RNA sequence: GAAGAACCUUACCAGGUCUUGACAUCCUUUGACCACUCUAGAGAUAGAGCUUUCCCUUCGGGGACAAAGUGACAGGUGGUGCAUGGUUGUCGUCAGCUCGUGUCGUGAGAUGUUGGGUUAAGUCCCGCAACGAGCGCAACCCUUAUUGUUAGUUGCCAUCAUUUAGUUGGGCACUCUAGCGAGACUGCCGGUGACAAACCGGAGGAAGGUGGGGAUGACGUCAAAUCAUCAUGCCCCUUAUGACCUGGGCUACACACGUGCUACAAUGGGAAGUACAACGAGUCGCUAGACCGCGAGGUCAUGCAAAUCUCUUAAAGCUUCUCUCAGUUCGGAUUGCAGGCUGCAACUCGCCUGCAUGAAGCCGGAAUCGCUAGUAAUCGCGGAUCAGCACGCCGCGGUGAA
């Protein structure tokens, strides 16, 4: 029930607090981060390739 | 704990008294990590010390050591499945913080307005043969040897 | 005139001890001995490596210490002075090193693990 | 705390308007959230609408204050 | 005086080797050019729980990392600012002038 | 499951990403438009079948390069598909392009070539044991110090899931001074889907 | 799962509704649409209005585009984790799990991997028909603990002057910033031990016995969890279990259980004056200063895309008075009134301020939980998601135990 939702997503909104933050490549309402418009687990699986810049592991 | 023995801890004298055991006495004060306050209110004890029948500063707490510190001590050592607790002598250092736990640990319990009266005036009391922390030994004492017969042998 | 120079570091707090010879005092961030430090007793323990070394002055201390909580500031400034007193003359490093005063601490704030409260402590788990 | 007076929509007022010098009508049909009673709002015959039913009051004068939600309870605890 | 330049990177093997080569560059025209400045190189943490559907008992992060330079450059010709128009390369770091 | 990725555990020390972008206030404009850039090359993988992309970038320019095994396909017959690849790669950026090719040398000793062939192997109801053991066995002809192979799923067209996978030479896993490689891809003939992976070492 | 439920969020309801469709690909007719004002309404929509639009012209045409026809088709957060891939818990950072060659056994197989010592360990020495190796363990990685070199602004002030003020003249001296480097390996000595591994002390040093932490999770167990991130074998729905909109609900409460916050006051409450951190964030985002307000705050405005400007001068801290043991100047829930802020809109259902109110609660049975040192205990601060909302989560720092 959401490829009509994630095209209901791409429309300007009726008014301003309708437009709220979902992933891109899938479609997660929950945990995204706005930074990179990512969900928490399609960015741990692109992160591990290689594919992301920036981002490491972290050990201190 | 398993292994074997562990270390103790030895601690650093006061910075007034240059003593290890008024700094373990402060330290079994200190709640919260406020360590000024108890150290302040000790002084104070001390300067009550002084006032009222000032004798020594601290032979009154060696006194206060003297009238509670403990000798004997039951200890459930079964050996088959039964219950022959031991009275048995105790070590040196554990004797000393019974005798710091029965001074500050029982002293909750006076309930005297003036709130370092249930320190000071307390410690005051035990250096001759007052305070309810001598009796506690005593009656350590007498539930103690209350297996003296049948519990010696190990 | 000369100076001698000397630092300490505590607990994330640093300190730039600058020994001149003087009376015996200390000034802290252009201030007094006891303004800047508060209420705390802490005056013979920093003096404590005067009372191995150069009993007891008389020699005032110019010190700028920045960073951490107070206590921890005030125990860096014991080796500074300790390390002058190094510099000064040789003939006290074998009393300072039965009285120590020389080793940083370098125990601090430990690291926390994801999925506790604390660095050890383990939240209430409900056997039944 | 709505600090810049009354709040009360403009397709709330688009059902009757003559009903001001005659006996006044008994259907007002509405979604009735929103809308606040100032005392322009006073006698008239509503059928307040709790998601469900368009539930008929009729006002009194003292019933001014609050909103058109207080007469839509949608807990149903019978 | 009227140029000074910015460093920022990833890689500090990166960013030292090509203000190496830019120092070199410095003062082949001009002079008085002021070392590689460093910087205070902000920092982020994130966190992700490592499962699909629970388990958040035990989790995962990672870090962002910006290395940052600084190259100042005192009294310089004006022959070295078509020269430095002309130096355009590598591109893992993004230089940041001003006059 | 317990295990990491390895390419994640060695990313920043010995091996570096594969967009040497450095962007602040479009960053995930081209993020999510480098995801469309890796879409794109399912035209090549059906032919050409290439390993990796490495997309570095200049101020307004975008200068990618790529590397593979098969020169044939992507190169067109006199660049003629090259150029038609830019315009089409173009059409979805709006920026200058500027393709290239870079041959890969000793070609079976890749990750996802690899597991992609024995993938195929599958794709074409082959057995899974003769296949990861010559599979295994040319890859060792090549030239190594090590190959790990597993395989899951319903096996062979068969029931209910087991999974098992061959392994020879040595293969330092749990080592920071590693240089190895990791490829999981997909395979189904008409059951279910099935998976494979496969592993190299050859030293720092 | 939920690292942010007023509408949206949504899949759950009452209603208003629609159909090659809310979304994808081709065909022709055609080619580019739109966008915006007025009326109806709760909205989807309906009826008008300005008109739409060519980016190759070799009069020959499709690329940016709509509408119509049906044709292909689309759609399912519907089922099956016991048909799956992928991913993750748990034994558990437990110390195991195997191979080649040579031997033993008629044979399945065994020995190596057993015994003595020692260790955090299949870590190491000695005897042993076994000799060697691999995946694990350890090592290489990150941070913290000293110091050398390099480079000195937006950093610091020692050699002097100034100014509220390291400000401005000046220096890179100290500090700090972070690149390249050195440094801790039983390294030396003494005892114990079969002289062997190893154990116990000493000197040196910043740390001496893997210095302190982190990342790192073998063979395998539990048909453990997941079609509701994703992909998907098979089965079912299709003018509808698919789609659009309004309002409601997941926030109920006769009850029982788990997890956290605040108290039962004198190491304390209330009033006054008075100091020292660390991490990180900032463009439609943080706010300097000023004025006014009992306040939540309101207005004019200055710096800031950053070692510079702000969040931001931290709480426990320290000194004086206070209360005088009470259900209390402890306690701070509940309830009227008055407000402030973002939101189109705080009734269902946000946070905060002020006035009036002031309940239980004086350390909690049976039982049960965490923790061996910068730890436990207490105290503040920052960030994620975010218009708005945190006693939750992630991280840092102060005081500092038995
Ligand atoms: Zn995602």
């Amino acid at each position: 029930a959401k490829k009509s939702m994630i095209a209901k997503n791409k429309r300007p909104a009726k008014h301003s607090t309708q437009a709220y933050t979902r992933c891109e490549r899938c479609g997660r309402p929950h945990s995204v981060y706005r930074k990179f418009h990512l969900c928490r687990i399609c960015f741990r699986e692109l992160a591990y390739k290689g594919q992301i810049p920036g981002v490491k592991k972290a050990s201190w | 704990p398993r292994k074997g023995p562990v270390a103790k801890r030895d601690v650093l004298p006061d910075p007034i008294y240059n003593s290890k055991l008024v700094t373990r006495l402060i330290n079994r004060v200190m709640v919260d990590g406020k360590r000024g306050i108890a150290a302040n209110i000790i002084y104070n004890s001390f300067d009550i010390i002084k006032e009222s029948t000032g004798n020594d500063p601290l032979e009154v707490f060696e006194q206060a050591m003297k009238n509670v510190m403990p000798v004997l001590e039951v200890k459930a050592r079964r050996v088959g499945g039964s219950n022959y607790q031991v009275p048995v002598e105790v070590r040196p250092e554990r004797r000393t913080t019974l005798g710091l736990r029965w001074v500050v640990n029982y002293a909750r319990l006076r309930g005297e307005h003036t709130m370092e009266e249930r320190l000071a005036k307390e410690i005051m009391d035990a250096a001759n043969n007052t305070g309810a922390s001598v009796k506690k030994r005593e009656d350590t004492h007498k539930m103690a040897d209350a297996n003296r017969a049948f519990a010696h042998y190990r | 005139q000369v100076q001698y120079s000397g630092t300490g570091r505590r607990k994330n707090a640093v300190a730039r001890v600058r020994l001149v010879p003087g009376t015996g005092k200390i000034t802290v961030n252009k201030k007094d001995v006891e303004e800047y430090i508060p209420h705390a007793d802490l005056r013979e323990v920093i003096n404590q490596p005067f009372g191995v070394t150069e009993t007891k002055g008389a020699y005032d201390v110019i010190v700028n210490v920045n960073g951490g909580g107070y206590a921890g500031q005030s125990g860096a400034i014991r080796h500074g002075i300790a390390r002058a007193l190094l510099q000064v003359d040789p003939d006290f490093r074998s009393a300072l090193k039965r009285a120590g005063l020389l080793t940083r601490d370098a125990r601090m704030v430990e690291r926390k693990k994801p999925g506790l409260k604390k660095a050890r402590k383990a939240s209430q788990f409900s056997k039944r | 705390s709505l600090k810049k007076g009354p709040f009360v929509d403009d397709h709330l007022m688009k059902k009757v308007e003559a009903q001001q010098g005659a006996e006044k009508k008994k259907v007002i049909k509405t979604w009735s959230r929103r809308s606040t009673i100032f005392p322009s709002f006073v006698g008239f015959t509503i059928a307040v609408y709790d998601g469900r039913k368009h539930v008929p009051v009729y006002i009194q004068e003292d019933m001014v204050g609050h909103k058109l939600g207080e007469f839509a309870p949608t807990r149903t605890y019978r | 005086q009227k140029i000074r330049i910015r460093l920022k990177a990833y890689e500090h093997r990166i960013l030292d080797q090509s203000a190496d080569k830019i120092v070199e560059t410095a003062k082949r025209t001009g002079a008085d050019v002021s070392g590689p400045i460093p910087l205070p190189t902000e920092r982020s943490l994130y966190t992700v729980i490592r499962a699909t559907h629970k388990y958040k008992d035990s989790r995962e992060q990672f870090e962002m990392r910006t290395h940052k330079r600084l190259i100042d450059i005192v009294n310089p010709t004006p022959k070295t600012v078509d020269a430095l128009m002309k130096l355009d390369l590598p591109s893992g770091v993004n230089i940041e002038i001003k006059l | 499951g317990q295990k990491v990725h390895p390419i994640g555990m060695r990313v920043g020390i010995i091996r570096d990403w594969d967009a040497k972008w450095y962007a602040e206030k479009e960053y995930a404009e081209f993020l999510h438009e480098d995801l469309r850039i890796r879409k794109f090359i399912a035209t090549k993988l059906a032919d050409a079948a290439v390993s990796t992309i490495e997309i570095e970038r200049a101020a307004n320019r975008v200068n990618i390069s790529i590397h593979t095994a098969k020169p044939g396909m992507v190169i067109g017959k006199g660049g003629s598909e090259v150029e038609n690849l830019r315009k089409e790669l173009n059409k979805l950026t709006g920026k200058r392009v500027h393709i290239n090719i870079v041959e890969i040398k000793k070609p079976d000793l890749d990750a996802k070539l690899v597991g992609e062939g024995i993938a195929r192997q599958l794709e074409n109801r082959v057995a899974f044991r003769r296949a990861q053991k010559q599979a295994i066995q040319r890859a060792m002809r090549a030239g190594a110090k090590g190959i790990k192979t597993q395989v899951s799923g319903r096996l062979n067209g068969a029931d209910i899931a087991r999974s098992e996978g061959y392994s020879e030479g040595t293969v330092p896993l749990h080592t920071l001074r590693a240089d190895i490689d990791y490829a999981w891809e997909e395979a189904d003939t008409t059951y279910g889907k099935l998976g494979v992976k496969v592993w190299i070492y050859r030293g720092e």
